[PDB]
Parts: C-alpha cells; structure tokens; sequence
C-alpha cells in the first residue's frame, strides 16, 4: 500500500445571499 | 502510488446579499 | 503517493444582506 495522495484544491466560493429584509416604514407625514 | 487523496475544503460562504429594499411609506399626515 | 484529491464542493449561499432604508414620511395632511 502507498500514502495518500495530496489534499485537493479548496471548492469555489458560494453564491450571492438574498437581498436584506425590507426597512421599517417612514414616519407618519406633518400635521396640516 | 497511494488513495486518492482527500478532497479540498469547502469553498468560502457566497458574498452578503444586496440591501434590503426600502421600507412602505409612512401614513398621511392629519388634517390641520 | 495517490492523485491528488478532488475540489471541494462549493461553499454556501451568502448570508442576507443589510435590512433596507426607512421608507419615505407620509404626505403633508390638508388645511
């Protein structure tokens, strides 16, 4: 038997993340 | 010559997603 | 010694991005 071969290249980075959650809603408008 | 040798890391975890879109508009003002 | 391994499998999907930008005020309210 003979040793193992060298350890392989690192994978491929992974895909893109999702866009963020949605902001908080604005502030309610001026009074008249 | 030997195994095979081990397969290579996992790639690094994809990029952050993009922001988040923009919150709702906020509620219409009171009457004056 | 053996051939060399294979790749490794792809990374994971990224995390979510920054939560977005407060949405714009309400309109003026009338006279």
């Amino acid at each position: 038997y003979g040793p193992k071969g060298p350890k392989g290249p690192k994978g491929k980075p992974g895909p893109d993340g999702d866009p963020g959650d949605p902001g908080d809603p604005g502030p309610k408008g001026p009074k008249g | 010559y030997g195994p095979d040798g081990d397969p290579g890391d996992p790639g690094d975890p994809g990029p952050d997603g993009r922001p988040g879109p923009d919150g709702p508009d906020g509620p219409d003002g009171d009457p004056g | 010694y053996g051939k060399p391994g294979p790749e490794g499998p792809e990374g994971p999907k990224g995390k979510p991005g920054p939560k977005g930008k407060p949405g714009k005020p309400g309109k003026p309210g009338k006279p």
